[PDB]
DNA sequence: CGTAGCTGAGGCCTCACGATGGACTTTTTGAAT
DNA sequence: CACCATCGTGAGGCCTCAGCTACG
């Protein structure tokens, strides 16, 4: 069973910044100005709560992560004004 | 033989097929060619390019493309899926259950392992000075301990004769350093082996095997044969036994001389070292300094596996494998070995 | 002599927990992460896989303070990594780091880890030195909970390494634990398959619903022949004329496979070979050509067994009895279940039912392989032959199914076309999870090795033709996702437009993740882990394990 | 039952900016650089989404919002790497 | 009067477009009840 | 389709605040 995550951050570091949008782009995908969307099972998150501790600095960053559901389901939980919203989908990519 | 392994040393390559050709190109400027009809592996380096349609015609002719890193890191291979190599496997692990096999293979790695030892104790003793040569009572000894391996009876008899003439080798082995005792690097002859290094030469010595044995693997790998199913060493617990069986010939010329050129040459000093309550482990500057010498000494020119093409130690390597599945299945009978 | 290593004293710790997991994760290797071994990991990884002070050799009064200290005393037979090791001038102490919050057990630690600390202090007692006492650092909430060197804890230490090395050295895997509550976490679960094992071996219960499979993505299909798949750091960019068709997360990415001439840049190449993610090359028709492969399998005995069986003929014999029998059987049932007949059509003709059970039952009293080929040959034929019934209420404009034009290379049928891409792209499916379970995939025992058709592949996907291939044959014309305009005609004979391939190959992905239910076992599996189930327990099978290969018959 | 809400918005129009933050304040409390929580029941919910489709320009603006759950249990759902979480509180 | 409202100056957030480069390291450890 | 993908410096676009004018 998977959840989708929504990762939010505020980086007051360009080399930070860098370093936390290339691990970003590992896990999940681009949603918001400065934030992400991640569909990921335990494993993952463990993976991505480990690297979010070592690129960022505790003094200073804030980075919030938010378990919405378990993915399925998180569509009532989520409303979007501008854009569309569309969860990450769990399928190969053909392509 | 068939035809040779080509390494595009150049990370700038392009490499493409001109029909029966395998062209190499640099700035769209030419290189060099192989054109498929001597070629062995093809090895990649470091963001080298092999356009897909060369890549097709490589798997095709069933060619083991293997891909290294810039510095010659080994990466990955790319095998074909046509039974050119699994006749290879099964009748390596139709042959292993057989006891000459097994026992015939282990003589000969064996006693080429002493003539090596023996050769680099005539090519490299520096008891400089007063003791030029090697005392001969030694090398009749060493020579006696190959006729006894030519005609041990059994395994664990020649398991038991390995080690004891190895020991009687290490037992000079410190008479090679640069002329004398090596205060500050210390050499036992009877700690030999022990998963910690207690001692700065024979950390050395248990890097640069280890090393050998993964050059051994992936050399192993691409011909096809299954490298942890051995024919001397046991197979199981994640040990590579087809490596630690082949690899016992070449301990002298590409560890034993790496380590004596490294050392010779003051690459490696007493302050690399760190010692720890039983344990001598070498510093990362000077890992990687030591890396590099085991790269120069594999990156020498030796001429003669049976035909003298002057050939370096990596690709000897394949050479040999080849010659072992030649062996097997039956086309050249004893396996030449590799002596120097 | 070498007939064993020195014992990890983390395999000294696995013992005493589970004696088949400390057999598998020592004698052969395979290992495998889920939640809790990758949590862990993370823990010592920030602090204790780094170095820091060495235990003096000369010791008279100092602070030690070492940390990831490796000793090992071959008297003893052990060697270990301890995490650190805390001592006042002479009297040093163990300690291991852990993951979780203290236990809710008398002593505040399990049995295993107080083996572990105990095997670590006999061997900081070796090298000189006074411990009589360990702790367990937990990392969570850094409770140092001590430990003490009983007696008797020195007793099980030394058992267990008697029981480890007898174990080792006999060569007979232990069987797994009877119903626990250790093996629903054990990392190994998806390689031990305790309750399958158990149910098969005659011990008999009920297997426990799947543990279920952890950390795994789904493939990525390059299909289009002018694409370009370059890295771009953890995605993965597959752009075509220049411009960004699709990413694919190297994270979520399970295999890659690459048709015709789409090019995979050497970067790319290089980052999936540092996860072993295989990389499967294709002609343009699903011809598997090659794939990446990297120094073996560490686990030996199980391709030991598997040629040593293969050199057996009657083992050769049993399995390929089975093996076609569940074919003929799945034919059968899926002529059945869909067949589309108007009236008196509508349900199938019991005269070819006959003939095909009859077919299957001559085939279960094969005297040798060649009668077996033959009747799968006949079988086959008669299958097919029937087969164009049931399409779409029958053939439609183009939709023609030639039963004579099967089995040879150029496909000159669409149906045809289609079915031959169908198998094609389902040995690359079976040659993937049978080289990843440790098996080679080209030794076979019914099959002979040619190119492109891995021999045990061709095998093992007999019974499983007509559940996938066919089945999305049948699936993708009956829903109207290929239509008579999706093929263009050739020299050869018929292909697939690019919307054709895109759409056909988007309904094999849904057919491999399509759950079912497990005759056997009885609990609802995907059918791509069914096939590394299988796979796993013709391991098992070829092992002497259980008595006999479960076929999936349907 | 109250509900705890996250709100981000990405607004291209400083005029529309300050309607926002304006409107904002209005309802939750200051989170992120961009991000709002809110503590609300139904009316203010219902409230809070019909003001925000009347700020915002629905051609080239967002606004997201994100119902994590009773306001009770939320802590479990929110875990914040840099300065503290510490939801609304109703007193 | 006071709070609604508009202007600047700085701080986050991302992208197209450039130049360097040229990682990879022994064996162990790592959960679970 | 010429080494290729990590590093990183500019120019613009979001996001907020302090300081102003009107004002009622
Ligand atoms: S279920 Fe897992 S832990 Fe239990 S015996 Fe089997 S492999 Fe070991
Ligand atoms: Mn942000
Ligand atoms: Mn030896
Ligand atoms: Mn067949
Ligand atoms: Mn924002």
């Amino acid at each position: 069973m998977e959840h989708l995550y929504i990762v939010s951050y505020d980086i007051r570091n360009q080399r930070r910044w860098r370093r936390l949008f290339k691990t970003m782009h590992g896990f999940g995908c681009w949603l918001q100005l400065s934030v992400f969307q991640c569909r990921l099972d335990r494993i993952r998150i463990i993976k991505m709560e480990a690297a979010i501790n070592e690129i960022v600095n505790h003094a200073e960053d804030h980075v919030l992560i938010l378990d919405l559901g378990p993915a399925e389901n998180v569509k009532p939980k989520v409303s979007s004004i501008g854009k569309t919203f569309d969860p990450i989908l769990r399928q190969a990519v053909i392509v | 033989g068939r035809g040779l392994p080509l390494y595009v040393q150049s990370p700038k390559a392009y490499v493409r097929k001109d029909g029966d050709c395998l062209v190499i190109e640099e700035e769209r400027v030419r290189v060099a060619e192989a054109r498929l009809g001597e070629t062995s592996q093809v090895a990649l380096f470091g963001n080298a390019t092999l356009t897909t349609a060369a890549l097709h015609e490589c798997l095709r002719r069933e060619i083991p493309v293997t891909w290294l890193s810039y510095g010659g890191w080994f990466m990955g291979h790319t095998v074909s899926t046509g039974h050119r190599n699994v006749e290879t496997r099964t009748y390596q692990y139709q042959r292993s259950f057989d006891p000459e096999t097994c026992l015939n293979l282990a003589r000969r790695w064996i006693v080429a392992k002493i003539a090596n030892c023996r050769t680099l104790l005539r090519r490299n003793w520096r008891g400089e000075g007063d003791e030029a040569k090697a005392p001969p009572g030694l090398l009749m000894s060493l020579q006696d301990d190959m006729r006894h391996a030519m005609r041990a009876p059994s395994l664990e008899v020649l398991l038991g004769i390995e080690g004891a003439s190895a020991g009687r080798y290490f037992q000079h082995f410190s008479r090679m350093l640069r002329g004398g005792d090596g205060e500050g690097m210390g050499f036992d002859f009877t700690t030999r082996n022990r998963r910690p290094p207690k001692d700065p030469v024979n950390a050395l010595l248990s890097f640069a095997y280890a090393m050998l044995t993964r050059e051994w693997t992936v050399a192993l790998a691409a011909v096809g044969l299954d490298p942890y199913r051995g024919f001397y060493h046991q197979p199981r617990f994640g040990r590579p036994a087809l490596a630690l069986d082949m690899m016992e010939p070449f301990r002298p010329l590409i560890a034993d001389s790496t380590v004596l050129m490294a050392i010779n040459n003051g690459e490696i000093r007493t302050g690399d070292f760190v010692r720890s309550a039983g344990g001598c482990n070498l510093t990362d500057s000077a890992r990687k300094r030591f890396i590099a010498g085991f790269e120069r000494r594999m990156e020498q020119e030796v001429t003669h596996p049976i035909f003298k093409y002057t050939i370096s130690y990596r690709r000897l390597l394949e050479v040999q494998a080849r010659l072992l599945t030649r062996y097997l299945s039956g086309e050249i009978p004893a396996y030449p070995n590799f002596v120097t | 002599d070498g007939s064993i290593p020195l014992i990890p004293v983390r395999m000294l710790n696995e013992h005493v927990y589970c004696p088949r997991l400390a057999y598998l994760m020592w004698v052969q290797g395979e290992f495998s992460h889920n939640e809790f071994t990758v949590d862990g990991v993370i823990r010592h990884r920030r602090v204790d896989a780094g170095g820091g002070v060495l235990p003096s050799e000369t010791q008279e009064d100092s602070r030690i303070h070492a940390r990831s200290v490796s000793l090992s005393s071959e008297r003893l037979g052990i060697t270990a990594k301890i995490d650190l090791v805390e001592g006042e001038g002479a009297y040093v102490s163990p300690v291991d780091y852990k993951r979780g919050k203290r236990p809710h057990v008398a002593g505040g630690a399990y049995e295993p880890e107080r083996v572990q600390l105990c095997a670590q202090g006999l061997l900081l007692r070796e090298h000189g030195f006074a411990s009589d006492g360990g702790a367990l650092y937990f990392v969570a909430s850094r409770e140092r909970v001590p430990v003490a060197f009983d007696d008797e804890l020195i007793g099980r230490t030394l058992a267990a390494i008697d029981e480890m090395g007898r174990t080792a050295l006999s060569g007979t895997m232990p069987p797994p634990l009877e119903d626990s509550p250790k093996c629903p976490r054990c990392s190994l679960v998806g390689i031990c398959l305790p309750d399958e094992v158990r149910f098969l071996s005659h011990l008999s219960v009920e297997p426990r619903p799947i543990i279920p499979a952890d950390g795994r993505g789904l493939p990525l299909y390059v299909q289009s022949p002018k694409a370009y798949v370059r890295k771009d750091g953890d995605c993965l960019v597959i752009e075509e004329e220049r411009v960004r068709v699709a990413e694919a997360r190297l994270g979520e990415t399970s295999q890659v496979a690459l048709f015709g001439n789409a090019t995979l840049t050497t970067a790319a190449l290089h980052e999936c070979l540092r996860r072993e993610i295989p990389v499967t090359w294709l002609s343009y028709g699903g011809w598997f050509m090659g794939h990446t492969v990297s120094t073996g399998h560490r686990n030996v005995e199980t391709r030991t067994y598997q040629y040593q069986r293969s050199f057996d003929p009657e083992t050769c014999l049993n399995l390929a009895r089975r093996w076609i029998v569940a074919k003929i059987a799945n034919c059968r049932t899926l002529l059945r279940r869909n067949w589309r007949g108007e009236g008196d059509e509508a349900k199938a003709p019991p005269g070819l039912l006959m003939s095909l059970q009859d077919d299957m039952r001559h085939a279960m009293r094969a005297p040798s392989l060649e009668v077996l080929l033959g009747i799968e040959g006949a079988s086959a034929g008669r299958y097919f032959q029937h087969f164009s019934r049931m399409l779409r209420g029958g053939d439609g404009e183009g939709m023609g199914f030639d039963f004579t034009t099967r089995n040879r290379r150029p496909p000159k049928d669409p149906v045809n076309a289609l079915l031959s891409f169908a198998y094609a792209m389902l040995t690359r499916e079976w040659t993937v999870a049978l080289a990843a379970v440790g098996l080679d995939p080209y030794r076979g025992f019914y099959h002979q090795p040619r190119f492109g058709r891995p021999a045990l592949a061709l095998d093992m996907m007999e019974p499983f033709r007509p559940l996938i291939a066919d089945s999305t044959v049948l699936m993708a014309i009956n829903n109207g996702e290929i239509r008579t305009g999706d093929f263009v005609r050739s020299a050869g004979g018929c292909n697939l437009t690019d919307s054709a391939r895109k759409r056909f190959i988007a309904g094999f992905e849904r057919r491999m993740e399509q759950e079912v239910t497990h005759p056997i076992f009885k609990y609802t599996i995907s059918y791509r882990r069914l096939l590394e189930v299988q796979a796993r327990l013709l391991t098992r099978y070829l092992s002497g394990e259980i008595p006999a290969y479960p076929n999936f018959v349907t």
